[PDB]
């Protein structure tokens, strides 16, 4: 049973952390390109 | 008066204390290896630095500084709170609290903001005194009470000009007051003594400027005429001391013709001239006359 | 009133303690959020991204030198190019990455590895190097056929400039912790060397000796654990 | 499921030819855009000269040498002065716009060496100086350093970007090298990154572009000594908003 | 009704990549292996394709590598001494808000570009021997444009628009929830530009890099005295980052800061890697090896 | 349920107007430009109608210039020293309740002419060395006609129907709700009348613009004691406007104030603009002109 | 008793916290609300009413004089009238309007301004004037030629006596803060500078100089954020 | 959709014609009006004596000058010596009435000058006076000043509205201006406004009535030196309670 | 989860500040006339 997650003010910035949206998307870092590359593609073909 | 710039790159006036009361003492020169500025870096001379803890300002800041015993936080060198390098036309360090302000008149904010171009906006108003505040704002008045709230220190007004940064523009609620006279193009001077300065002084002189400075003490019989600073070093630009119901010249100064100590004149009445290169413009001059009756 | 007892931990003041606490603005409502390209949600889209491991971190190298691993015409076989360990928070070529150095804002780390080198010779300049992940236990090999007994690959140089080797998780425990050194070798990841397989063969009037780039990053199933304070720069006064 | 060697870039009457490209880099997978509707903030209509300002501006061309440290230019300071695009971001206040940075550097099969050609955003320029009061000149780059024109700025320290973080690092930018055996050329397609919908082209620069050699052009005698790295970078989606006089710094 | 809500509000374990069970390749034109780093891209060779792996259900938690958790962790942000004894009978000190005066923050702020967030701002204010007597304090918040108290008693402590705390050294850290205060959709902790038009030719050139979107103003802290009260007073200011929104990774820095609004390193850089003896030497000596 | 009422108490966001795209206009019999001010109008022109915009959805959050968040704001209202050292020994001080003796709360209260509203009052009591050791005080409201205490053991302090708070130091501030407690609708800060009706003839003329409505008794303190405590106390109460009804909106008061009760400005006049060079100088810089 | 934990925060007192206390009086019932004229419940709603800009905030200048802009018959053609910045909280001539008095109990403002100049002359007197507003970047504008390149209406004195000028909200970032100079100088709304279009004609035995009377206020877009302290008065004792 | 400048205000026996009128100021967006069941509070049955005190009273003529700095009057106190309006307030405790306020400036069209015609609710007169003590006379209004009469009071200080609020956001107030170029009256149609819902029309003055001079009155040699400004002002819903013998002040 | 808004007493002025019925109505302000003026029209036709 839990309680928490409770915004005891009208300003909903004093609210606790944002900690229930982990979202991973690597790929605008990782994987850059524009063409997409398979992996077992040589790349540079 | 001690120091006769703005900046106190003027000082050797054996003050080897952060303040004359509740301060620190000052690190020697010749001992301080593990900063940027010590005898060993610097020579000879360079700066008024030598063999002693003397707080000097070779570095162009906005006040003499000295390195301090490193305790407290890291804090390794504080200005020195030297009553004694207040520049001639600088009357002081006072704070500003409110809206009935120390100089009612106009105001100015610039982010090109010189001492200089304070006090040439103050006197291109016929304003007396031009106070710098937070580097940036410029405050012109006639008031005779800028120190209706307290006088302050003087490291309390070492903020940088955002113009020159080695000149102290006031601080935070702290304004800088210089009276309009200093640095300007001329001027009737009927005083027993005053620091006239070169034009626009506490920036390098402008590139033409032909200006006549009227010393006239009504009753005096010499004339005492010492430059405490004579940075002019070029071949155009010459400072001239003409006579005055003559009109003719007395003492001719330039680059290779360094002032003596004292150029006295028996003539109670004395035209300090200038002249001005188009090119080649250096510190200026700072010259101080004293009346004999 | 209504009866309430307070329990420990009443007034103090865990830095970790994600609570509520009163708004000094009533009714605030912030600058709106515009769409800014490039946003990360998670530390582990980071330490997947390919960095320059520093691998020739030797005396008197300076520079981006430390980030090339030279390759030259050996005069003799099966010979050492170049050797590193491949714990990502260990003092060592892994500071250089972004993987080494998230990692040292953890405590345990998890996962595969995985360094992608570059050959950045002539393309005229043929070669092929054995690189090998020996797993803990063993020392760095000493020789080519002893390297050979762990995971490597057999990078042909080519078209192609980069081969990938994955450092697998070879691990007794889920996680092992990002300090090393003295009974923590306990979380030893292994050491990764670089052997010539064949000889560095280049035509005539081409450079003998060219650089390796390696590249290291973290796998898709790595993980970070036990966020901590890192040691990688000091501080003895507030920067004014 | 590869990427083609051969490209053409084809932006307002300018057209870029590579037969050795690795790829095309977009930034965090963001095209250039248009701002919305939702994320201005300004009510004047921009201007937005799109064959005028969006095209191909060859700038500079930095000769490669065996000891050579690396390269950076800011993208709107690089082309504040050039074509229609400088005159827009002279006379509005306001700009906004991508680019496809396009970095050329050819060299013979028996050359080698390989640039690191990385597009920072907000790439703040450090100063290297010893421990020094804050009234020191040397803590602070100057205006040469921080806003290098389109010369561009040779690198003092690459190995620190001029900027105290590890060149090692800089891959986690937008990036791409040119490995001579590989490749000739580098092209990034970088979307207008800011905490604002707008701002001064001459005031703010909103990405850096570094070249950096990490592995140093070697050579054979015999083989061309100049090995030039040239520098073509096309504004994308390009607005301007604010008239006004033509402001130049 | 809404007990839906706070029965899903304890944190859900998202697990790492299993690993598949792989079996050898001996073929052509399949090379997970061979990439071009060239392309900016990071490789997208997977363990299964290099090595012969076993079907891993991997159940280690990556929850914990968020920016939230990353950065909602309570750090040094300032310490503000209210000086009221010797030299400085003040009894007051206005201290400009910078998250940039402690490496610890610094760094991991420095992390990303653009981040916007609110902050839960916890001020551990005590004496110089640690004390806590019941003395009471006020910590007001001046934004940028209100005026800045030039004194103990002066009248801008009268609060009536500024947000303010008085809190007793005695009472528990005051603590409070500060919104993102920004004229910039998001804070940046690195502006490559100048505030304000011009030539830029100072021989210091002190405005570069200095962005006016994160200046937020001061913290005006006072004993609520009438004369002075003899004893110093340290405020340690720890900002707990919350609704965190990070933009534009960037390289850790690895340089020794020098100065606080500035990237400034020394002319003695530091290597990131520290230095081995050669290229081909590890110190991790292992067993006993079998046969040598 | 009710639960319907907790979820929707968030403060919702009103935003500012947004600007519609507009076009060129060239025609005739359209001057949305030209007003006549002498209507005693507003101009109605709008940004579309005078130059070309674009269509910006507005998201600023006009909420916080509300007259409840102007006002619900803590600012001091009142000082009360409660001297028992000295020459004055009394332990007890009876407060005239006037919100109008510091000049943040006054000058906001004057932006309107009439304001009914609720206030929660608050307390932060202390000593000069801003300790505050654990000391009975009694905060008696004395309501206008209540007997006020003449000593610190008189029998006003037994307080059977005054409202009192009983606070030691040592607590947090003694914070109370206060009703709208006045004759009238509203109060009043601009009174432009006499109480009594006469001549006012006086040299002095004290009566002038004094309303009843708003005097609201006094505010008696004393430390709860037998004899002299040596110590004086400052009690410093803030008002917290709440429940706001504004009307009349009035200038900003200009000039400094001279007294409480009463608009009385110096014969040296602040003009309320500052004073420039010339009415064709203004001090903004800018950049270098492309051609000058 | 039920358990609870005292949390930061406990026994502070925050200015602006919305919370309640108890009531002094039990059963207190207030004196009826009666309908009063004139009720505002929004400080913006006092913003967009225009009042006088004091633009003649000149040396020499006193009282109602500061609130005219002097317009006389010009002897030469494109020449100036008057200058004014359109920043709402700078010392200068908006401090005597309500937009600019209530900007200064706020930190950021954000939102078209508006001026509408009324031209009190004699309704013989005719005159065009170019009033530009110029967004930053730039200084205040030499010539009328460098003024027109900007957000600029051409006013023609006429039956009707006023001319409205939006300020449109051109600026890099949502919101402006009201504090101005020094660094803040990056929030510079701009100049607005009147120019003599044509000249100021008048026939025979008609006044040659005449006032133009700006009213300042705030368009229906206008903003304002970040409730603070205004600097306008200051006390140095409690008024008694 | 525009405001015709030909208008007829006919209240009780009296009609004000005008041929330059800007507009008519509903102060507040509020006509007058009766006082309801609900907000009254006396007992007694109000008087209304319709036609015989709402109607226009031209109370007062001054003459504006070059260097006249303006007059203000106190509604009730300007009418309470004059006609059935003033013997009812007189014999009343309690009135209340809303007004409208009909100010009228003709001049040439070779005259200029403009006048700030406001209606100012509860318009407290201040004194100005040195840093003096509470004792001292100069720091309160005398009676002359708080309430001048039907003849009114010349301005001291019209920057301040002798009440220590700038004049220039005396626009916040109900006001018309009469710009002689533009309109020779201004109407100001002003509703009952009081924390109360009836007050003595003797002690309490509602509103102030200012006519400020801001653009000084030019003319030339030979044009009609004597330009006057004509208040005239009529109660509208007019109540009165608690009859009594006639109280004067 | 918003928890707030609440009174604990029996008297309602004892309630925290009504921040939820923000209203804006300028025109009673800025067009206080009786003859409405279209904004494309002369006002003193
Ligand atoms: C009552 C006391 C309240 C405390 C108010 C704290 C306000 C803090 C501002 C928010 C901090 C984040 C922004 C910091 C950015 C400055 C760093 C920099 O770029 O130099
Ligand atoms: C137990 C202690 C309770 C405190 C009681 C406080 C009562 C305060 C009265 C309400 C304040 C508003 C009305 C002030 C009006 C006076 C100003 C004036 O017109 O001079
Ligand atoms: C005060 C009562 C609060 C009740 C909050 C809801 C808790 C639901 C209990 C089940 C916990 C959720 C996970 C599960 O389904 O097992
Ligand atoms: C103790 C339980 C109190 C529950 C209060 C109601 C909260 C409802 C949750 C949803 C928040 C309202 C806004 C929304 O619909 O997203
Ligand atoms: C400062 O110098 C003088 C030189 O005579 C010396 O007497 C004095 O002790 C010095 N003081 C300090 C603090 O070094
Ligand atoms: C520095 O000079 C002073 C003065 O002669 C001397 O007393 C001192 O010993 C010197 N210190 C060093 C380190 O040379």
């Amino acid at each position: 049973i839990n309680f928490t997650n409770i915004n005891y003010y009208k300003d909903s910035y004093a609210a606790s952390a944002s900690r229930q949206d982990f979202a991973q998307d690597p790929a605008k870092f990782t994987r850059p390109v524009l063409d997409a590359i398979r992996e077992a593609a040589a790349p540079l073909q | 008066p001690e120091c006769f710039t703005a900046n106190g790159a003027d000082y050797r006036g054996t003050q080897n204390w952060t303040a004359l009361q509740g301060g620190k003492p000052c690190l020697f020169w010749n001992e301080t290896f593990q900063h940027p500025y010590n005898t060993l870096k610097y020579p000879n001379g360079e700066g008024g630095l030598g063999e002693h803890n003397y707080c000097r300002n070779p570095d162009g800041d906005v006040s003499p500084w000295c390195y301090v015993a490193e305790h407290e936080d890291g804090v390794y060198w504080k200005y020195c709170e030297i009553p004694a390098c207040q520049m001639p036309g600088n009357l002081g360090c006072y704070k500003d609290h409110g809206n009935p302000p120390p100089l009612t008149g106009t105001s100015k904010t610039s982010n090109k903001l010189t001492i200089q171009t304070c006090i040439s906006f103050c006197r291109s108003q016929r304003f007396k005194f031009a106070g710098m505040e937070s580097g940036y704002a410029c405050f012109c008045g006639n008031n005779p009470d800028y120190w209706k709230y307290g006088e302050a220190a003087s490291t309390e007004c070492n903020s940088v000009c955002f113009g020159d940064h080695t000149q102290p523009c006031g601080g935070d609620g702290r304004i800088i007051l210089f009276d309009t006279l200093v640095g300007a193009c001329g001027g009737n001077y009927s005083a027993m003594s005053s620091v006239v300065y070169s034009p626009d002084f506490p920036d390098t002189y402008a590139t033409g400027r032909v200006c006549y400075w009227t010393i006239r003490v009504p009753g005096a019989s010499h004339i005492h005429f010492s430059f405490p600073l004579f940075d002019i070093r070029d071949s155009a630009d010459m400072v001239e001391l003409l006579d005055g119901y003559t009109h003719r010249v007395l003492a001719r100064f330039h680059g290779r013709s360094r002032p003596p100590l004292s150029f006295n004149v028996s003539l109670d009445f004395v035209i300090l001239y200038f002249f001005s290169d188009r090119i080649n413009q250096a510190q200026g001059f700072a010259v101080l006359y004293q009346a004999v009756k | 009133g209504f009866p309430t007892e307070l329990k420990p931990g009443t007034n103090q003041f865990l830095t970790t303690d994600d609570g509520t606490s009163p708004p000094i603005l009533p009714g605030f409502e912030p600058t709106p959020l515009i769409h800014i390209p490039g946003e990360f949600t998670s530390l582990l889209d980071l330490c997947q991204v390919e960095t320059i491991l520093e691998v020739n971190n030797t005396t008197g190298t300076t520079g981006v030198s430390r980030l090339l691993i030279p390759v030259r015409a050996q005069n003799n076989v099966d010979q050492l190019c170049a050797s590193f360990q491949v714990d990502p928070g260990r003092n060592g070529p892994w500071q250089s990455t972004m993987v080494g150095q998230i990692c040292r804002y953890y405590t345990q780390w998890s996962g595969s590895l995985k360094v992608t080198f570059m050959f950045t010779g002539s393309f005229m300049a043929t070669g092929k190097m054995l690189i090998a992940y020996t797993p803990p236990g063993s020392a760095q090999p000493t020789t080519r056929e002893a390297a050979m007994l762990g995971t490597h690959i057999v990078w042909d140089f080519g078209l192609q400039s980069s081969v990938t080797l994955v450092i697998p998780w070879i691990s007794n425990t889920h996680f092992r912790a990002v300090k090393t050194g003295g009974v923590y070798d306990y979380y030893a990841t292994g050491i990764v060397t670089i052997w010539y397989q064949t000889n560095f063969v280049v035509p005539p009037d081409t450079p003998t000796e060219a650089n390796i780039i390696a590249l290291g990053a973290a796998q898709k199933n790595f993980t970070l654990k036990l966020c901590k304070d890192t040691d990688e720069i000091q501080q003895t006064a507030e920067y004014q | 499921g590869y990427s083609d060697r051969v490209a053409q870039l084809t932006v307002g009457n300018s057209t870029i030819t590579t037969q050795e490209a690795a790829n095309i880099v977009l930034s965090y997978g963001e095209w250039p855009e248009y701002c919305p509707s939702t994320d201005a903030t300004a009510v004047d209509k921009p201007t937005r000269p799109d064959v005028s300002v969006n095209r191909f501006y060859t700038l500079s061309t930095k000769s490669w040498k065996t000891e050579s440290t690396g390269w950076y230019w800011k993208f709107p300071d690089v082309l504040n002065d050039t074509g229609v695009f400088g005159q827009n971001a002279q006379f509005h206040y306001l700009y906004r716009s991508g680019f496809c940075m396009h970095v050329q550097c050819n060299a013979s099969k028996f050359h080698q060496g390989a640039l690191l050609v990385a597009a920072i955003p907000e790439f703040v320029i450090a100063a290297s100086s010893p421990a020094t009061k804050p009234n020191s000149q040397g803590l602070y780059p100057d205006f040469a350093h921080t806003n290098p024109g389109k010369d561009g700025q040779e690198f003092r320290d690459p190995y620190v970007l001029d900027a105290g973080i590890p060149l090692s690092q800089a891959l986690i930018f937008p990036h791409q090298w040119i490995n001579l055996r590989t490749n000739n050329c580098a092209t990034i397609i970088m979307p207008y990154i800011n905490a604002l919908p707008f701002d001064s082209a001459l005031n703010h620069s909103n990405f850096g572009l570094v070249v950096i050699p990490i592995s140093p052009l070697k050579y054979c005698n015999g083989a061309t000594t100049e090995v030039p790295i040239t520098l073509t970078i096309a504004p994308l989606n390009s607005e301007f908003s604010g008239l006004r006089q033509a402001i130049k710094q | 009704s809404a007990v839906s809500a706070l029965a899903d509000t304890t944190i859900s374990r998202v697990t790492a990549a299993n690993t598949a069970a792989s079996t050898h390749s001996l073929g052509t034109g399949r090379v997970p292996a061979l990439q071009a780093a060239e392309t900016g891209a990071s490789s997208n060779s997977s363990d299964e394709n290099l090595i012969e792996t076993r079907c891993v259900m991997n159940r280690n938690g990556v929850n914990e590598a968020s920016v939230e958790h990353f950065y909602s962790r309570a750090g040094l942000v300032g310490v503000v001494e209210v000086k009221d004894s010797g030299t400085s009978l003040d009894g007051y000190t206005v201290w400009p808000i910078d998250v940039m005066g402690f490496v610890q923050q610094r760094r991991k702020l420095e992390l990303s570009t653009y981040m916007r967030f609110d902050a839960e701002f916890t001020f551990v204010s005590n004496l110089n021997n640690s004390t806590t007597p019941g003395m009471l304090l006020q910590y007001m918040y001046v934004p940028p444009g209100a005026p800045k108290p030039d004194s103990r008693k002066s009248y801008q402590w009268q609060t009536a628009t500024n947000p303010s705390v008085f809190a007793k050294l005695s009472d528990p850290p005051p603590q409070v929830s500060v919104p993102f205060m920004s004229p910039a959709t998001a804070y940046q902790w690195f502006y490559d530009g100048y505030p304000t038009f011009g030539e830029h030719k100072q021989a210091t050139n002190l405005q570069y890099g200095q962005c006016p979107n994160n200046m937020m103003g001061h913290f005006a802290i006072r004993t609520v005295s009438e004369s002075t009260t003899g004893k110093n007073i340290h405020v340690r200011v720890y900002m707990r980052i919350k609704h965190v929104r990070a933009w534009v990774p960037r390289p850790l820095r690895s340089q020794a800061y020098m100065v606080k609004n500035y990237p400034t390193y020394s002319q003695t850089i530091t290597n990131t890697a520290t230095d081995r003896a050669s290229i081909t030497t590890t110190d991790y000596e292992g067993g006993v090896p079998a046969s040598p």
